[PDB]
DNA sequence: ATCAATATCCACCTGCAGATTCTACCAAAAGTGTATTTGGAAACTGCTCCATCAAAAGGCATGTTCAGCTGGTTCAGCTGAACATGCCTTTTGATGGAGCAGTTTCCAAATACACTTTGGTAGAATCTGCAGGTGGATATTGAT
DNA sequence: ATCAATATCCACCTGCAGATTCTACCAAAGTGTATTTGGAAACTGCTCCATCAAAAGGCATGTTCAGCTGAACCAGCTGAACATGCCTTTTGATGGAGCAGTTTCCAAATACACTTTGGTAGAATCTGCAGGTGGATATTGAT
């Protein structure tokens, strides 16, 4: 008779679930093999990334007093981050706007 | 009668839509022009309303960040006024043109 | 189709993109501009279209055409 | 008949942002914008670890390779923490 | 004393093949022929990889001379794709009889 | 039966069992058709046959009999579908097109 | 006399040199000392093939070529035939290098 | 043994290495002070790419970068590089 | 720089409709247990080709003169901002039905392994453009 | 409008370093056989898409003038051209560091059978938002 079953999520210490990315890593064709580490690296780097925008974006949100984060909290969160912003530099977030900006020199006086 | 005086309205509106975040065309019109353009590639195309939308995010957040660097070489060239030729300039250093 | 770009819409994309003044004869490139876009992306969109063997469309066929073009689109699916 | 079944990150990004600001909650567009980002990072960092394996001339990806694509992939100070949290989850992993 | 060598395959020899045939009296330099092989690995690699994503998007799991020619018509411009679509179509049905 | 290479088959320079080998282990997916190497393998031939062509031509110009590096970048780049397939790419010891923007002139 | 040229006419003479010619415009020593200095800021110990210092030498002056047109673009939109770091700046920030 | 300290080599670019390959680009005058922004972005270009290249040598635990390193960094930098290898 | 005098923007409320969260089923999927296989790490070690040094070979650094480029200044033509109104296009919101998409089903076509040639590669052995050296012709530039 | 003073151009040679041809192994392609299976093809649900007609509401249009751009003029000064003096880079051998070729044995992978959770879809909440206001902030013009 088995034991309890552990979720590999929780094994590891993790919120991002650890059995989907190890599935979608074995059936996206990137290698013939997948190593048991991998899935639990790329999910814990994958969660981190994920926290850190939502750390950025719901500040943004309740600085501007919502408890909701929208679409354009995360633009906001990730322009004014210079490593998001480079890491998404080539990447439009639909319904985000852009960051307020005016050239000085176009400003009268 | 009361007129503000040349450019101050256009602060202004700098202000307001850089602040906002709702699509700035038409709807109408431009899923008109997609389909258009579209039939030219292929025919008797539906479109999903999504796809429509998704076409339309890109273009003008497009638009949008080539006007923020036309901008830019206009000022370069010392003034505050785009141009054609300033759009050029853009489109050929970003390897469009 | 191309003139229902009108000026007050290029206008207010010219303003989210923080431009003060305007040539009158931006509104003509402009469209011409948009227009060479859309054909790039659509007849990109197209072709995963006819490869699915549809008639519609999808979000995920512009999302990847997209891809594509290097202007990745958050929101649509992808 | 039935539609068709959608996996999604959602419930995980959830979980996340409760950890991280449990006041706060989220739109479903913005839902959208998070998942679109967390399967494009993912494919960004598959496919730098198949290319890595394929130079190497190796055919399994272990978590080597998805280490080596993060610093390659992510700018700096989140290169730094991504690998840091990714060898944690990996030995926390191991020792359980 | 046991003694030790090695294979390497390049496209080489089918670069040349192709050059007599369009240009008979003409040769190439070794860095040339460098740049040549280059290229071809890299459009390989790039229809291969247009190909994967493309039979992914579809949930099909066999690459066909059908993903090969949409990759190829993704990839190349204009009459570039025309002819390649053309030499391709030509190559298989000439193979398949 | 006598062995008959699939090349030949298909009537083509390029190596379609090498291309089909590497399609196999490049991880693109499971299972590639018969056809697809075949395909793949005439594009290939093709696009190396229009680079050569114009390439042999530029050569020809600089009266050489043999191509080198500069006339693979000078047929490249002035040729707008070559040159916008690889507008990407750098050719090693290749060098530019000669251009002096206008301006520069004298009076 | 003594003879001496206007100007700007040896600079367009050394364009037109310069622009029908492929050969490697940086010295090739002091290209690999800079090479072997910042890459021992990564990693110490490394020894390098000399084909990976050529291809790195290819790689950064069609770099700088390419982007010279781009500046050179720049200053004859602000009315100039005189390029300078601004116009290096404009260009390297539409370019998404810099932002 | 060891080499001696390598310092200060971006200097080793002269003011006339810079001029011809702005005289390639078609650039016919030239402010002063553009050696030194051309040093600068030199180095970034080349700590992005050697930064990249490193990275691969020492993912296949070489000591040696190989020009195939170089290539691989460059093209995922975009900047593929033709005429060296794969 | 101040005052008025407007004009527009932006907090601040309010109620409640719609978007989010909440509940509770249920297949699909992740997990577990056991059995085998196997890709590749580690260990040796041949053999490329890298680091090193010092004599060659050859540009770079340096200072001075001045041509002409840049940037400041002024100013009027005229272009593009601002603005006010009713017509014409866009928006909104029901419908019928086109065609994605859900299910299921079998065969052409895929993979896998063995067996046997055969095209491709690696030097070895020739072969031959063109690099590099020169000199004379023609073109171009700048001073009278 | 001419001459010098230079620079580039453009054949012509000749030898050898680099490109082509030549052979001989064996690395892989092709053939043959047997076994699984992916994905058209066909048959319908049901989503949403195209259409249409009566709402609103933004834009087209034409006119006044503020001030921006582009021209014209000019002086300060910066960067090109060049002659000089010699230090740095290029070039050629060559031992040996370390890739790369081989072999082999496990830690780590897959393979297969069997049995909690993520997705879904109404119900039950709750928060922005649409709408309205008035105070806040900003701009314009006359002293
Ligand atoms: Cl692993
Ligand atoms: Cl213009
Ligand atoms: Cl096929
Ligand atoms: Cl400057
Ligand atoms: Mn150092
Ligand atoms: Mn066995
Ligand atoms: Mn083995
Ligand atoms: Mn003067
Ligand atoms: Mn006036
Ligand atoms: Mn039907
Ligand atoms: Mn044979
Ligand atoms: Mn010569
Ligand atoms: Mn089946
Ligand atoms: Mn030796
Ligand atoms: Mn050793
Ligand atoms: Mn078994
Ligand atoms: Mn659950
Ligand atoms: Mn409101
Ligand atoms: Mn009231």
């Amino acid at each position: 008779a088995r034991a309890k079953a552990k979720t590999r999520s929780s094994r590891a210490g993790l919120q991002f679930p650890v059995g989907r990315v190890h599935r979608l890593l074995r059936k996206g064709n990137y290698s013939e093999r997948v190593g048991a580490g991998a899935p639990v690296y790329l999910a814990a780097v994958l969660e981190y990334l994920t926290a850190e925008i939502l750390e950025l974006a719901g500040n943004a949100a309740r600085d501007n007093k919502k408890t909701r984060i929208i679409p354009r909290h995360l633009q906001l969160a990730i322009r004014n981050d210079e490593e998001l912003n480079k890491l998404l530099g080539r990447v439009t977030i639909a319904q985000g706007g852009v960051l307020p900006n005016i050239q000085a020199v176009l400003l009268p006086k | 009668p009361h007129r503000y005086r040349p450019g101050t309205v256009a602060l202004r509106e700098i202000r307001r839509y850089q602040k906002s975040t709702e699509l700035l065309i038409r709807k109408l019109p431009f899923q008109r022009l997609v389909r258009e353009i579209a039939q030219d590639f292929k025919t008797d195309l539906r479109f999903q309303s999504s796809a429509v939308m998704a076409l339309q995010e890109a273009c003008e957040a497009y638009l949008v960040g080539l006007f923020e660097d036309t901008n830019l070489c206009a000022i370069h060239a010392k003034r505050v006024t785009i141009m054609p030729k300033d759009i050029q300039l853009a489109r050929r250093i970003r390897g469009e043109r | 189709n191309i003139q229902g770009i009108t000026k007050p819409a290029i206008r207010r994309l010219a303003r989210r993109g923080g431009v003060k003044r305007i040539s009158g004869l931006i509104y003509e490139e402009t469209r011409g501009v948009l227009k060479v876009f859309l054909e790039n992306v659509i007849r990109d969109a197209v072709t995963y279209t006819e490869h699915a063997k549809r008639k519609t469309v999808t979000a995920m066929d512009v999302v990847y055409a997209l891809k594509r073009q290097g202007r990745t689109l958050y929101g649509f699916g992808g | 008949r039935k539609r068709s079944r959608k996996e999604s990150y959602s419930i995980y990004v959830y979980k996340v942002l409760k950890q991280v600001h449990p006041d706060t909650g989220i739109s479903s567009k913005a839902m959208g914008i998070m998942n679109s980002f967390v399967n494009d990072i993912f494919e960004r960092i598959a496919g730098e670890a198949s290319r890595l394996a394929h130079y190497n001339k190796r055919s399994t990806i272990t978590s080597r390779e998805i280490q080596t694509a993060v610093r390659l992939l992510l700018p700096g100070e989140l290169a730094k923490h991504a690998v840091s949290e990714g060898t944690k989850a990996v030995t926390k992993y191991t020792s359980a």
